[PDB]
């Protein structure tokens, strides 16, 4: 003891490392399905 | 945190006194403890499932 | 020991089954459902 930081770039390894799990996807509803849409008002979620 | 609490209302089994009910919203998904008595309390939620993690 | 002695010779045979539908598959794997989206991508 705001709190900055410093960080090396050399090194191949870098700080703070990311997993990208899986590639983003686009989920929708178009299908003839889910209920807070048909059963309730339409949401087309 | 809480993984999950699945309430919405009603638990999945909640079985005392030698008779097994639906009611309180007992539902938990965690290995804290009593896993094997949380398979007979889980396991059975006949209605919908509700998820909202009470951060506890 | 509820046994059961049966001729199962007759026309017709002691506890007889009854057939109405087979054992066809219900699946829920894909996103059109209310578990996917009130839970954590819950399929059954």
């Amino acid at each position: 003891a705001f709190a900055p930081a410093a960080d090396p770039g050399a090194a191949w390894y870098l700080l703070d490392t990311s997993r990208s799990l899986k590639p983003l996807i686009y989920q929708e509803r178009m299908k003839p399905s889910f209920t807070s849409m048909t059963k309730e008002d339409d949401e087309q979620v | 945190e809480v993984e999950g609490v699945f309430v919405r209302a009603t638990v999945e089994r909640r079985c005392r006194a030698g008779f097994c009910f639906d009611k309180e919203g007992q539902g938990f998904a965690d290995g804290v403890l009593s896993d094997e008595q949380l398979e007979a309390l889980e396991s059975d939620p006949l209605l919908k499932v509700e998820r909202c993690t009470f951060s506890g």
